[PDB]
This record gives C-alpha cells, sequence and structure tokens, in this order.
C-alpha cells in the first residue's frame, strides 16, 4: 500500500539531504581560536519555594521574573533585589510551566490539568486575581509561550498544539502531526514560526498565521525534553534523553552540531542561548549545568553548586545574568 | 531515525518453531533494553519477555516461560527470538520495543498502543 | 486506519518540495552572527561591575 | 539608605514571605499520595466512601481527614496510554496506593509488568508503594467456582505451598488462602528484587466494602514518616 | 618516673590527632560538601567544634604529666582549665540538645516542625554557649591556684574538703544525671514508638521488622555504653578519690590517666557515632567516590 510510498519518500528525503550536506559545521569552524573555561559566580539567590520548582520565564524588562514550583504558588521575583513583588495562588499544586506575557501584564501557568490559566498583574485592586481559564486540551500542558497580549500558543500532553485567543478564549489553530507528547516550544523573534519536539524522537516546525508543518527534524535518539531557538531565528537546539543536545537549521533541514560527551548519561532538562548564541547552556540529570561552545562542541564551564536536579534554565533578553531553577526549591542567578 | 523490521513469522503448524529476527537502525542497539510483545486478535498488548543492554538480566512472562528464549547480537545489533513448541493460543502479531531512556532499567510506556520506538510487527500463526 | 498514512504522506510530499541550502552556507551565516554579537554578549565577554546591576 | 519605594518593596516582600509560611506550615501539616492501578481495579470505589469540574479533567483530588491528620490524594484523569513523562510531577509524594485485580487472571502478570514500571523506576525508586489487592470476594468466588484455572497462566502455582507466617481469616477456603498468598508473594518477590532498603511494600487486601483501609493507610503514612525522620536524625 | 610517664603522653597526642581528623573530616562534609542545610546540619557543626575545642587542649594535659612542672603560668593554666570546662560542657549540651532534637522530630514531626528552622537551632547553641559560660567561668574565677612550685590545681576555702566534695558532686551532678536521664528518656520513647509503628502498620513484607529495628536498637545501646563507661567511672574515681585519699601507687596514675582520656575517647567517638555512621553523609560520600 501508501507505506511504500513513505518509505520512498523518506528515502528520497534523506537522499536530497545528504547531497545538499557539503561539510559539517566543527570542520569549517574549526579555524576560529575557542572560547576556553568560563567560571559564572553566583550574584543572586533566591528562597522561598516549597516543592521543587518546574520552570521559569523571564521579562522584557530583563528586572523581573516568574518562578513556578509544584506547592501551587506562582513567584515574581526581583533579579535586583531579590524581592518578591507577587504571590499567585493556585488552584492546582501539580503545575509544569509558566509564560510571562511581553508587556508585563499577564501571566500564564499550567500542568497536569488539562486547564491553561491566565491570571492579569494589572489589576485595580493591586491583587492578582483568575482573568482567564482556557481548556480544551485531552493531556497535560509542558509549555506555553505568549505572542502577544490577546494570543497564546499552548503544548499539551495530547500530542497537539493550540494557539487560543486571550479574548476569545477557543482554538484558532490546532497542529496534530506529532506522535509523541510535546514537551517544549520555542518561538521565533518575528513571532511567525515555531519549533516544537515530542516524545517520538522529532521536532516539528509551524506557522502561526498558516497552522501547517513545514520541516520535520528527528535527529535524536530518544524523548526530547526541551527545545530552544537561535538569537538569529534560523537554527535551534534540542536536547533528549540520551545525553545528547543536537543543533538543527530550519534553511539547511539537516544536524549541525551534536554536544556530548563520554561520562555524561543522563538525559537534558532544559536548553537556552545566550545573546549571541556562542555558548550553549544545558541542565542535566547529574545535579549539575554545562555551558558549551555552539561553535566547536567543547565543555566551556560547569555551573555546579546544585543540592537536585535541574530543573529550568533561562537566559534574559541581554544576556547579562542566566537564571537555573533546581528541583532543590531554589533559583540560582549566575553571570 | 529510529527504524524496527521484524520478521520471520508465518504459518506454522502447532508444535512447530520458528525464529523471529529483528533488525534496529538509527541508534545504538548496545546501549538500550529490549522487550518482545504480543498482540491477539481481538485482545490488547500483552508482554511476553526482556532483555537488557549486556543481556544478563533475561526476563519472560508466565505464559511462554520454559519455551521462548530471547538473545541479542551487538556485532550486528539484532534481536533473536526462538519460538519452540508453539500453541494454537500463541498466534498473534509480535513487536519489539525499545526502552525510552538509556542506561535505565525501568520499560515504561512498552506496552503502549502508541509507541514510536516500535516497529509495525510481523504476523505469526 | 489509512487516513493517517494518508495524512503522513500529504505531510511528506509537502516537506520534500522544500528548497533546501547547502550546510557550508549556514554554517558561515551562524558564524559571521556569532562574531558579530560577540561584545554585546556579557556572559560570553565579561565586563566590570562598574555597568552589572548583579555587583 | 533606601527610599520610600525600596521600603515598600521590602513590606511587600516580607508580607508575601509572611504568607508563605502561612502556607507552608498547611502545606507540611498535609500528606499526598498518588492513585495508580487498572481500568478494572475499582478506583472508583475507593475515590468514593469517602466519610472524611470540566469534562477533559486530567487530574482528580479527593481531600479526606483521618485522626486529624489531612490526606489529599490524586488520581490521573484525561491523559493517555504514555506515562513516563507526567509521573516524574509525582517525585516527592508520601506514597503511591497502586491497585491490583486480584481475581483478573489475564491481566495479573501485565499488572505485575506495571508494578515493575513504579518499583524499578529511577524517580520513584525512593518512594514507598502501597498494595490494593481489591476484590478479594470475587476471587473467593472464581476460585471455588473451579472453572478457571491459575495454572493455566502461573505454572509455579502448581508449585507452591501455603507460608509458615500465613494469617488465614476465619471461614475461608484453603484454595482462596493459597492464591492470595501466592499472588502476594509474587509482587514481593518483584518488590524486594531492587527494594535494597531505600523503600518498602505495604501489602493489604482489599474487598469490595471496607471502611478502614484507608485508615490502614494512614498508619502506613505514619511508618513512612518515622521512615523519613529516622534517616534525617542519623539512626536508619 | 617509670616509662610509663613517657608512654601516655605521646600516645595521646596520636590519639588526639586521630580524634581530630575525624574531626577536620566531618568539618568538610559541614562545611564544604554537605548535603542540605538543615538543624542537623547545624548541631553537628557545633558539636564538632565543641569536641575540637576540646580535644586541643590534651597537648597541655600530656605536657603537665610528662614534665614535672608547669612552665605556661597560672594565668595560661586558667585559660585552660576555664576552656576545658567550657568545652566539655558545651558538649555535653550540644549532646543533650541533639537528643531532644531527634525526639521532636520522630515522635512529633508536625509539632516540632513550626519552630524546627536554622535560625531557631544557631539560637539554641548560642543559649547553649552561654549556659556554659555561666556554668564554668563562675566556678573557676572563685577557686584559687594552689603551685607550691609550679602545678595545675584548684584552691578552696578553709573547709578544703567539704568544698571539694561540693564541687565534685556539682560537677557530677550537672554533667551525668540530668543529660543521661533526658538521653535514656528520649531514646527509650523513639524505641517505644518505632516498635508501635513496626507492629502496626505490617508485619509480613517488612522484611525481618526486627532487623528493621535492630539498627536504631544498637545505636541506642552504643550511645548509652559509650556515655557510660567514658563519663560514670571518671566521677566515680573522683568522689572516691575524695572522700578516701588513695595511696601513693604507680597503677593510680595509669588509672587516673585512663579516667580522664575515656572522656577525650567520648570525644574522639562522637563524630563516628553522629557522623559516617548516618544516612545522609553514607549516602554523600557515593557522590564522589
Amino acid at each position: 500500500q501508501l507505506r511504500q510510498e513513505a518509505e520512498q519518500l523518506k528515502n528520497q528525503i534523506r537522499d536530497a539531504r545528504k547531497a545538499c550536506a557539503d561539510a559539517t559545521l566543527s570542520q569549517i569552524t574549526n579555524n576560529i581560536d575557542p572560547v576556553g573555561r568560563i567560571q559564572m559566580r553566583t550574584r543572586r539567590t533566591l528562597r522561598g519555594h516549597l516543592a521543587k520548582i518546574y520552570a521559569m520565564h523571564w521579562g522584557t524588562d530583563s528586572r523581573l521574573l516568574v518562578s513556578a514550583s509544584q506547592d501551587g504558588k506562582l513567584i515574581i521575583w526581583d533579579s535586583y533585589t531579590t524581592n518578591k513583588v507577587h504571590a499567585i495562588p493556585l488552584r492546582s499544586s501539580w503545575v509544569m510551566t509558566c509564560a510571562y506575557a511581553p508587556s508585563g501584564n499577564y501571566v500564564a501557568c499550567g500542568g497536569l490539568d488539562n486547564i491553561c490559566s491566565i491570571y492579569n498583574l494589572k489589576t485595580r485592586e493591586g491583587n492578582v486575581r483568575v482573568s482567564r481559564e482556557l481548556a480544551g486540551h485531552t493531556g497535560y500542558l509542558s509549555c506555553c509561550r505568549f505572542l502577544d497580549d490577546n494570543q497564546i500558543v499552548t503544548s499539551s500532553g495530547d500530542t497537539t498544539c493550540a494557539l487560543w485567543d486571550i479574548e476569545t478564549g477557543q482554538q484558532t489553530t490546532t497542529f496534530t502531526g506529532h506522535t509523541g507528547d510535546v514537551m517544549s516550544l520555542s518561538l521565533a523573534p518575528d513571532t511567525r514560526l515555531f519549533v516544537s519536539g515530542a516524545c517520538d524522537a522529532s521536532a516539528k516546525l509551524w506557522d502561526v498565521r498558516e497552522g501547517m508543518c513545514r520541516q520535520t527534524f528527528t535527529g535524536h535518539e530518544s524523548d526530547i525534553n526541551a527545545i530552544c531557538f537561535f538569537p538569529n531565528g534560523n537554527a535551534f537546539a534540542t536536547g533528549s534523553d540520551d545525553a545528547t543536545c543536537r543543533l538543527f537549521d530550519l534553511r539547511a533541514d539537516q544536524e549541525l552540531m551534536t554536544y556530548s560527551h563520554d561520562n555524561i548519561i543522563c538525559g537534558i532538562t532544559s536548553v537556552s542561548f545566550s545573546k549571541s548564541g556562542r555558548l550553549l547552556l544545558a541542565g542535566y540529570d547529574d545535579f549539575n549545568c554545562n555551558v558549551w561552545d555552539a561553535l566547536k562542541a567543547d565543555r566551556a564551564g560547569v555551573l555546579a553548586g546544585h543540592d537536585n536536579r535541574v530543573s529550568c534554565l533561562g537566559v534574559t533578553d541581554d544576556g547579562m545574568a542566566v537564571a537555573t531553577g533546581s528541583w532543590d526549591s531554589f533559583l540560582k542567578i549566575w553571570n | 531515525q529510529v527504524q524496527l523490521q521484524e520478521s520471520g513469522g508465518g504459518l506454522v503448524q502447532p508444535g512447530g518453531s520458528l525464529r523471529l529476527s529483528c533488525a534496529a537502525s538509527g541508534f545504538t542497539f548496545s546501549n538500550y533494553k529490549m522487550n518482545w510483545v504480543r498482540q491477539a486478535p481481538g485482545k490488547g498488548l500483552e508482554w511476553v519477555s526482556d532483555i537488557s543492554q549486556s543481556g544478563a538480566s533475561i526476563s519472560y512472562t508466565g505464559s511462554v516461560k520454559g519455551r521462548f528464549t530471547i538473545s541479542r547480537d551487538n556485532a550486528k545489533n539484532t534481536l533473536y527470538l526462538q519460538m519452540n513448541s508453539l500453541k494454537p493460543e500463541d498466534t498473534a502479531v509480535y513487536y519489539c520495543a525499545r526502552c525510552p531512556a538509556p542506561f535505565t532499567r525501568d520499560c515504561f510506556d512498552v506496552t503502549s498502543t502508541t509507541y514510536a520506538y516500535r516497529g509495525q510487527g510481523t504476523q505469526v500463526t | 486506519s489509512i487516513a493517517q498514512a494518508r495524512k503522513l504522506v500529504e505531510q511528506l510530499k509537502m516537506e520534500a518540495n522544500i528548497d533546501r541550502i547547502k550546510v557550508s552556507k549556514a554554517a558561515a551565516d551562524l558564524m559571521a552572527y556569532c562574531e558579530a554579537h560577540a561584545k554585546e554578549d556579557p556572559l560570553l565577554t565579561p565586563v566590570p561591575a562598574s555597568e552589572n546591576p548583579f555587583r | 539608605t533606601l527610599s520610600a519605594e525600596d521600603k515598600a518593596a521590602v513590606e511587600r516582600s516580607k508580607m508575601i514571605e509572611k504568607q508563605l509560611q502561612k502556607d507552608k506550615q498547611v502545606y507540611r501539616a498535609t500528606h499526598r499520595l498518588l492513585l495508580l492501578g487498572a481500568d478494572n481495579s475499582g478506583k472508583s470505589t475507593i475515590v468514593k466512601q469517602m466519610r472524611i469540574r470540566v469534562k477533559t479533567s486530567g487530574i482528580f483530588e479527593t481531600k479526606f481527614q483521618v485522626d486529624k491528620v489531612n490526606f489529599h490524594m490524586f488520581d490521573v484523569g484525561a491523559q493517555r496510554d504514555e506515562r513516563r513523562k507526567w509521573i516524574q510531577c509525582f517525585n516527592d509524594v508520601t506514597a503511591i496506593i497502586f491497585v491490583v485485580d486480584s481475581s483478573d487472571y489475564n491481566r495479573l502478570q501485565e499488572a505485575l509488568n506495571d508494578f515493575k514500571s513504579i518499583w524499578n523506576n529511577r524517580w520513584l525508586r525512593t518512594i514507598s508503594v502501597i498494595l490494593f489487592l481489591n476484590k478479594q470476594d470475587l476471587l473467593a468466588e472464581k476460585v471455588l467456582a473451579g472453572k478457571s484455572k491459575i495454572e493455566d497462566y502461573f505454572p509455579e502455582f502448581a508449585r507452591y505451598t501455603t507460608p509458615e507466617d500465613a494469617t488465614p481469616e476465619p471461614g475461608e477456603d484453603p484454595r482462596v488462602t493459597r492464591a492470595k498468598y501466592f499472588i502476594r508473594d509474587e509482587f514481593l518477590r518483584i518488590s524486594t528484587a531492587s527494594g535494597d532498603g531505600r523503600h518498602y511494600c505495604y501489602p493489604h487486601f482489599t474487598c469490595s466494602v471496607d471502611t478502614e483501609n484507608a485508615r490502614r493507610i494512614f498508619n502506613d503514612v505514619t511508618d513512612i514518616i518515622i521512615k523519613m525522620n529516622l534517616r534525617d536524625c542519623g539512626l536508619f | 618516673l617509670a616509662v610509663s610517664g613517657v608512654l601516655i603522653p605521646l600516645v595521646y597526642l596520636v590519639v588526639c590527632v586521630v580524634g581530630l581528623l575525624g574531626n577536620s573530616l566531618v568539618i568538610y562534609v559541614v562545611l564544604r560538601h554537605t548535603a542540605s542545610p538543615s538543624v542537623t546540619n547545624v548541631y553537628i557543626l557545633n558539636l564538632a567544634l565543641a569536641d575540637e575545642l576540646f580535644m586541643l587542649g590534651l597537648p597541655f594535659l600530656a605536657a603537665q604529666n610528662a614534665l614535672s612542672y608547669w612552665p605556661f603560668g597560672s594565668l595560661m593554666c586558667r585559660l585552660v582549665m576555664a576552656v576545658d570546662g567550657i568545652n566539655q560542657f558545651t558538649s555535653i549540651f550540644c549532646l543533650t540538645v541533639m537528643s531532644v532534637d531527634r525526639y521532636l522530630a520522630v515522635v512529633h514531626p508536625t509539632r516540632s516542625a513550626r519552630w524546627r528552622t536554622a535560625p531557631v537551632a544557631r539560637t539554641v547553641s548560642a543559649a547553649v554557649w552561654v549556659a556554659s559560660a555561666v556554668v564554668v567561668l563562675p566556678v573557676v574565677v572563685f577557686s584559687g591556684v594552689p603551685r607550691g612550685m609550679s602545678t595545675c590545681h584548684m584552691q578552696w576555702p578553709e573547709p578544703a574538703a567539704a568544698w571539694r566534695a561540693g564541687f565534685i558532686i556539682y560537677t557530677a551532678a550537672l554533667g551525668f544525671f540530668g543529660p543521661l536521664l533526658v538521653i535514656c528518656l528520649c531514646y527509650l520513647l523513639i524505641v517505644v514508638k518505632v516498635r508501635s509503628a513496626g507492629r502496626r502498620v505490617w508485619a509480613p513484607s517488612c522484611q525481618r521488622r526486627r532487623r528493621s529495628e535492630r539498627r536504631v536498637t544498637r545505636m541506642v545501646v552504643a550511645v548509652v555504653a559509650l556515655f557510660v563507661l567514658c563519663w560514670m567511672p571518671f566521677y566515680v574515681l573522683n568522689i572516691v578519690n575524695v572522700v578516701c585519699p588513695l595511696p601513693e601507687e604507680p597503677a593510680f596514675f595509669g588509672l587516673y590517666f585512663l579516667v580522664v582520656a575515656l572522656p577525650y575517647a567520648n570525644s574522639c567517638a562522637n563524630p563516628i557515632l553522629y557522623g559516617f555512621l548516618s544516612y545522609r553523609f553514607k549516602q554523600g560520600f557515593r557522590r564522589v567516590l
């Protein structure tokens, strides 16, 4: 039947990618000088969480950040004075992700419950209240990011993604091309395309307005846990449980560089790029985080000091500091 | 891309013998735990046997314990399953599952209906 | 059950007509983008505490 | 010195910290458990009989109180068959109450496999598991009927004897007791194959209508509490 | 004297070093490679500091026993004695506080969790140090220094024997009766609670709950036996020497050296008991090795 057609199409795609492959990223970029040893110091230490922190997100002002822990509380941290700005109590304690609006007026959250809760931080009474509840998914929400003050994309464990309108509250665009549970997604700088990785050992690119899959990169051998976009909007790095990070390019449609080590046999939990994209940070299950060279594939630095599994990483817009959240209910700012 | 191709099934009279072979591609065969499961017509997915990376830990289900034998070939990266003394109730489609996380021993989601690291299966009668 | 296979082969046909480029061009573009904003990266290039609010 | 805005921010942070401590008091006073089991395991019966909202809800919570101690049991709702990802969220739970049908000989072995996924998990390796062998009356009726034989699914049952520490209930057939203890030992071998002291199993026989099970769970939790207080003080 | 006067002090130093070594090791595991900051960690740090301060004074006793006079002076003698007393009382009070904290954590977890924090632990440690100062310094500032030619002793008022017996009874009481009574009460309540819980929850699959409780039972028995054999005979010998002057005998010198080193033996064994034998350090050492 058509299974042979799918097989021959995949073979043709693989042959085309092999023909378009001239040289690896490590061979062409071998003439440059390495960065060297990166030694980042802890500037601020955030304490106060109860359960294990699962995700965080930085703001556009590079001052305030949002932290989400499984105790049922969203905490707004000040990166400068370490002061708590807002404490939003959640109806469901088993949350897994959080999102900060670009304007700083709304904050989204979700988790095992198939409901994305958006809270308004600019209420006329100075407090925070439930502003919107988006329901309709049939799986746990893994990650969500804001595109504007009226629309938001969400990835759920039902192998589908949905673009919700804050004003209306219904699914405007649905993506069902994935096979496994979508674990994370990253938005492009122009908010036109976004890559999302699922538990099917493959990631897919989707359009916000077109609502169709553009390209698919398998690359890995296990479930992809996190994914982050390159600052230029043309590449993206993915981390999986096989202890190997892989950089793919949307324009090249092939794998660029693989970051791995022999002594590393632990999966990747979160990845993020700096402002320039030269350094790639990745949290591992070995209670430590590693910053590799995106152009040389060498271990540039180790941000050790966490007493539990590293859960989330976050780089500011200006790349002046990096927040690391682990299951020890503490956030650490490194610079 | 992860790919599992199973072969060796066919029409066999009750009491014969078979040698199923599963070839893996797209990942390191020696660094993952393998499992063989079965699905009967009208019934759900049933686990048959499991074998670890080095082949030291091998386990079978109580229904086929003592009759089937599973083995690995890291040089050829092939999973072999010799089935002796076939029974009429053993007529089922056999599938090969691979552990999601490497260097682990928990076979999670190996019996799930939708699993990416599992081949299309072969007909065995 | 064949509708999923039809959707899969349709997606494969749609992705097969993508205008792909060589890896050398993307590598050069990434290298240029990384070397252009090298000074603008506080993590890549350390800066004194006089301008760092995290002092 | 700090400005007025800085003082206001410090006061707000102090109020938020006080609220967080007030919430942490209740969070520490309340215990959390995770209920798991198959479709025919009878989880709906255990969720009910609690003597103390959307259609696509993926998590259900049941709050009850035993001996002035609050327990919140969480059950998986509208979720797919894949569980290797979201179950990692339950790494900090007090206990996992896993239900197993005692009469369903077909899926029993399958349940055993599932039990392995709960025991040999790299994230659930330090979490206690309370085994509920539900539907004991159905098992007794099926054993008294004699239509189905356990040897057709488990041959080692033909070479199994009653343990010495067995406690037969008053008014129970010997075959039912033999099958019950055989299933118990089959679960205990799989549990102790990788226990190594860091975690233990809590076998409990559950019938159709039992109101004391929760209380038993309480005792179990109590034991867990001790097993979490002796390893910190340095005595175990 | 005989050759023993040279063998007892030197080996002392070695033993001291060993103790120090042990302490130094746990110092690392309490300062550089700690598992998680908690009340138990602060108590272990305070106990290790007290043991270090108590063991660093043993070279002074060894030098005093080796030579026939004290060349360091009466001021240094007073300082060393005050520092001994303070370290000794601080170690005893820290053991008592550790026992009380273990009792509160095992028996009443939710009730004790209201105040079982690091600042409260530091406040309790400061109060322990203040109480040790209040019970040591006023006692040492009242007694004079009977030198003769050069020695380290304490001068009592005109009722020399009466005041000496009173001081002996006071120190024996405040060092043995109260703390060991609290130790025994807390350990007995913990053992009763553990036995009741084990009998209640589930018998069969507990893998010989006898063995599950035997660890705590042996730990309690060892702690109590070491505390007894290290503290009781010292005060017993002191009181029987006060009420009955012992005749001149070379074996009595060795007996006196042994009963004085027994507290030091306890101070050296405390890092071994409250340290590596714990679950935290035993599971954290495997992260590096």
